[PDB]
């Protein structure tokens, strides 16, 4: 599950 | 039952309660449903978090997007204060919003700002850190006020200080001016300094 | 009992159980206590978070005074690096520091760091909003990134994720680097912003 | 009192 590490990764919100 | 019937009635219960009394189990008693209803709409507290923040973002966000004709400056500047109010929006609404995650619906908009930067001059790489630093700085300025606000009624006051000078004189100054104007000010001092580090590339 | 006993137990709980589960009964029953002995040393959680905030800066906020010599951009670049480390050095540790306040003990490091930037040039109204400014970035900073490794445990995998191209980039670049680059990047701005404003005046 | 007035009166803590 390299797609849920993807998942994990962070993203700003604004 | 919807999910922005959810939602609304989450926000409700947030003003109501604040964020440590939100729970799946009295949003459900204020819905009429019963509380494994909830999981279809939101599976657990996270999401139903991540959900509040964006529709805080969807109501009041008016400068997520950059607006047409407006400079990156303008933009990160106007992008930081409707992200405030965002968050300003609801009873410990900056807590809600900390450690959330964009849905899909929220890509365009994101790839749009990434888009715009890169246009106006920044590398990606440059683009990302300056968003990141507006919105971190925005965060951390209205966490800190609203803590104050609380934290400042359940200390006793002192019958002794001794308070030297410079720094009696900056916290009166901090005080009388205002944590908006403070705001303002640190937001003005990133942007001067993103300038700054374009022209010098 | 001794205050340092009551931080260390207090300081494993934290680590335990996380800032909301941090009560002053749980805290009791750790030490083996009662209630009212316990009192004595901590009157309340608001006093509790206070101590617990000044011992993590006592143990990691290595310039939280200027050094003599170093130039003022040094000074506030390192001040946040070290308070960036207190903050990072306990579970929700950001949400302990939040909204504190310095005892009398700290009065005379807070004048230091005035007299010093007002030293190098800066108003006292400007040395206020550096100092400000770089501590409340710095929180913000890090309050983002302790909830988002909470968060990011307890959101389900998407079934797909269809991310537009220059998001992807930019969200792989972040992991690929981890928090602290950007933190720089954004603390640099900061600095230079304030730089520019110096200069001008 | 002016002690009172100021101990609430914010001030940073790094
Ligand atoms: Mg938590």
């Amino acid at each position: 599950s390299v797609l849920a590490a993807r998942a994990r990764m962070w993203m700003w919100h604004w | 039952l919807d999910k922005s019937k959810v939602i609304n009635s989450a926000l409700e219960l947030l003003n109501e309660v604040g964020i440590e009394g939100l729970t799946t189990r009295k949003l459900a008693q204020k819905l009429g449903v019963e509380q494994p209803t909830l999981y279809w709409h939101v599976k657990n507290k996270r999401a139903l978090l991540d959900a509040l923040a964006i529709e805080m973002l969807d109501r009041h966000h008016t400068h997520f997007s950059p607006l047409e004709g407006e400079s990156w400056q303008d933009f990160l500047r106007n992008n930081a204060k409707s992200f405030r109010n965002a968050l300003l929006s609801h009873r410990d609404g900056a807590k809600v919003h900390l450690g959330t995650r964009p849905t899909e619906k929220q890509y365009e908009t994101l790839e749009n700002q990434l888009a715009f930067l890169t246009q106006q001059g920044f590398s990606l790489e440059n683009a990302l850190y300056a968003l990141s630093a507006v919105g971190h700085f925005t965060l951390g300025s209205v966490l800190e006020d609203q803590e104050h606000q609380v934290a400042k009624e359940e200390r006793e006051t002192p019958t002794t200080d001794s308070m030297p000078p410079l720094l009696r004189q900056a916290i009166e100054l901090f005080d009388h001016q205002g944590a908006e104007p403070a705001f303002l000010h640190g937001l003005e001092s990133l942007i001067r300094g993103f300038e700054v580090q374009l022209t010098a590339l």
